[PDB]
């Protein structure tokens, strides 16, 4: 497929969301509040651009 | 060092530091499956000093 970059791209964003979430858990486990602010606020901004990636997806579907 | 090609997914703001941290997948991710990946770590203080932490071994050998 074309767009398969896309697909590419899709999937390292979901990595770093991993990554993020992972980070953050951990944060929430040692009770590290500044941490939690840190990598809760990245994890916001990691999603939303997962969430703009999969928009432009589902637009190649249709 | 490091032998292997890589491609920077994302980077996080540390705390106490101006100097984010690089998240970096196998260039093979997707062509080979790798699942290989490393976190990369600079200093502003320490000139000299690099910190690498490397996640799962590829499923490959190192390209020329
Ligand atoms: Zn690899």
């Amino acid at each position: 497929g074309a767009g398969a970059a896309l697909r590419q791209e899709i999937e390292d964003k979901q990595l770093m969301v991993n990554n993020l979430t992972d980070e953050l858990q951990d944060a929430i486990d040692e009770a590290n509040p500044a941490e939690i602010a840190n990598t809760s606020q990245q994890l916001r901004h990691a999603r939303a651009d997962l969430a703009d990636l999969q928009r432009r997806f589902a637009v190649l579907r249709n | 060092g490091d032998l292997w090609t890589w491609r920077k997914y994302g980077q996080k703001d540390i705390l106490g530091s101006r100097f984010p941290r690089g998240y970096y997948r196998c260039a093979y991710k997707f062509t080979h499956g790798c699942k290989a990946t490393k976190q990369v770590q600079r200093s502003e203080t320490d000139s000299n000093m690099l910190a690498i932490t490397y996640l799962s071994e590829h499923n490959h050998p190192r390209p020329t």
